[PDB]
């Protein structure tokens, strides 16, 4: 059994997503 | 007749007959049992050594991110404790006090919580003596 690079996709995203979604609120919150 | 242990050959069944055989006979070799090895396992049986230089990749792309909203509100004390979070944290750390990398570091931390479930449970078994 071998975990390789695949069948481990759905949690990639979520430290991208929070990258994205980071950058949005930091304005806000400056503005803040 | 000459019931029993008899086995067909090719000169015997010159000067006598057989019967149609009822169990096969052959030739086999046998050896006592050996004792089993593990080679050392390369990084403990992971995910391919794609994903020891993957996780280089975003951590050192996502400790940029971090720099650079740190200015806004050193980056030489931001690799410590990025990373070392990732392996049963107990290190000495340093933690800013800005609030928006604040919440994002305990995004990342989370993603140490799960990464144990791929170093755990598979692990257990697949460190025995293998390759018979
Ligand atoms: N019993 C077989 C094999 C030989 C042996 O058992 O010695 C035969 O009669 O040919």
């Amino acid at each position: 059994a071998t975990l390789t690079f695949e069948n481990m996709a759905g949690v990639f995203m979520l430290v991208a997503g929070g990258i994205v979604a980071g950058i949005f609120l930091i304005f806000i919150e400056i503005a803040y | 007749m000459a019931i029993g242990s008899l086995t067909i050959n090719e000169e015997r069944s010159e000067i006598v007959d057989f019967s149609v055989p009822f169990v096969e006979t052959g030739i086999s070799v046998m050896v006592a049992r050996s004792n089993g090895t593990v080679s050392p396992s390369a990084f403990l049986e992971p995910y391919s050594p794609a994903v020891w230089v993957m996780m280089f990749v975003m951590c050192l792309t996502v400790v940029a991110v971090t720099v650079f909203i740190f200015e806004y509100l050193t980056i030489g004390k931001s690799i410590w404790l990025l990373w070392a979070l990732v392996f049963n944290n107990s290190v000495p750390v340093e933690n800013p006090r800005g609030t928006t990398s604040k919440i994002m570091v305990l995004v990342w931390a989370f993603f140490a919580v799960i990464f144990l479930a791929s170093y755990t449970a598979n692990l257990a078994a697949f460190m025995i003596q293998e390759e018979y």
